[PDB]
């Protein structure tokens, strides 16, 4: 329940 | 405000008249919210992160309040594990990282 | 420094004697780096992200330098699409979000 949100548009 | 990072930087947002919790995410290019109804037409987008990619619905020029600050911009809707406020809206509310 | 969010907030880090580029990520609980060797013991871990879960190796008490600033903490190594500095080390360099 480590959550890690890098996010980019594919 | 000045927000330290000992806990997740969770804030209240207001979108479509309702209050939700979301995470301020300097590692997110975009803003992504859990399934909800939004007005108007949408366009397709794919977004990637740890884990892989997901399909989302892109809605433009959506009125959204973030911790009390007004923004109007693009909101992605889909099966994200968490509501995330990304740099497109963090820049609208004048947020910076400081150390 | 004060870092704006018009572009991804990337910095140079030194870890395991190597220089790398990493994303300062307030929406990450943990620090996650692409495959590399680190000294000492490790244990397996599953972490989530947009996308789902990935399996990583967890190394504790790893010294890192982030944009000039020394810290120590846990580092996760595995198939992340981006090196990220998460909150466990952002706190140690005194990073805050401000708006
Ligand atoms: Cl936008
Ligand atoms: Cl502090
Ligand atoms: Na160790």
């Amino acid at each position: 329940v480590s959550f890690n949100x890098p996010q980019i548009t594919a | 405000p000045q927000i330290t990072l000992w806990k997740r930087p969770l804030v209240t947002i207001k979108i479509g008249g309702q209050l939700k919790e979301a995470l301020l995410d300097t590692g997110a290019d975009d803003t992504v919210i859990e399934e909800m109804s939004l007005p108007g037409r949408w366009k397709p987008k794919m977004i990637g992160g740890i884990g892989g990619f997901i399909k989302v619905r892109q809605y433009d020029q959506i009125i959204i309040e973030i911790a009390g600050h007004k923004a109007i911009g693009t909101v992605l809707v889909g099966p994200t594990p968490a509501n995330i406020i990304g740099r497109n809206l963090l820049t609208q509310i004048g947020a910076t990282l400081n150390f």
